[PDB]
């Protein structure tokens, strides 16, 4: 059942990659011109 | 030609650990968390003006 | 009669305009005109239960 | 039974060569003139 | 009446213009003229499935 | 008579104002035409208890 | 009637030209007046098969 504890492993990391993601949002910007 | 095939499927397996559908499921899981984090306990107050 | 649509839906409090357009906010346990005191208010999917045992909701294009 | 994971071991890195080649696009570019 | 084309497919929410070019955005549970009220929303392939039996697809031209 | 309503509530003290406009505080030991004595003082959830079995609170439109 | 060629061969979209202006693109699934549906679009070869058994190809000189 190594298994198991490695697919947790790897489905872990791939899943905080994820959450980092899904934490951050830009901002906007504003632009003119006369 | 068939070690090929079933080796296309772990190696598509290996590639991608997650379903889409537990994607969904963990990204709602972060939805309430955030909605549990960004919770205010107990009764929130009226906003009023008072003169 | 006079028809409140939930404009705010928050833990604890709640934003309402009416049918007239009357705007007000109410908490969990208190009164309101045209249905008397307030049973139970949720933020799961925007239900007021009204001491007339109705389900307040907000308007219906509104969504 | 031993010959299929080396198999694989090549194949991961064609893939992981693949899987990149579609995240970068390149931008727009503009030009005037009088 | 009025033919109703899909001008938006995501999940979620629905975008629709009418033969008149009545533009209108729809949830999954609400009710449009001449149709009944929509009660299946597909994001794949593009099909709406109303309560008539009835479905809103895209242009034939502007598929 | 007077209507007195809890403008700020806190340990230690409490904090009345009248509906003419008069407002004041008090403590555990001391009295209040109209309620009598203060038996007792709950800081918690805005409750004041007096001799003449009177709570004051908040107003109903202040809550 | 109108003679048609095809002009441009993508995979998914495909694009004719009739020598009376009348150029556009098309699908799988797609409408052609006077001809009906397209049942086959190869990407190579320069074959497009109609439901009603035409085939549409390039010009022959113009290839």
């Amino acid at each position: 059942q190594q298994e198991i504890q490695q697919r947790t492993s790897d489905m872990l990391t791939a899943a905080t990659q994820l959450v980092q993601d899904w934490k951050q949002v830009e901002t906007q910007v504003y632009t003119e011109g006369t | 030609e068939v070690i090929d095939k079933k080796a296309f499927k772990d190696m598509t397996r290996n590639l991608y650990p997650l379903n889409p559908e537990q994607v969904v499921k963990l990204k709602q899981i972060y939805e309430t968390s955030e909605y549990a984090k960004a919770a205010t306990p107990g009764t929130p107050p009226k906003p009023t003006a008072t003169s | 009669r006079i028809i409140y649509y939930i404009q705010a839906v928050i833990p604890g409090r709640a934003w309402l305009i009416g049918s007239n357009g009357s705007t007000l906010t109410v908490r969990e346990g208190s009164k309101i005109p045209g249905y008397g005191m307030v049973k139970l208010i949720d933020s799961l999917q925007g239900r007021i239960l009204t001491s007339s045992g109705q389900v307040i909701k907000f308007s219906q294009e509104d969504s």
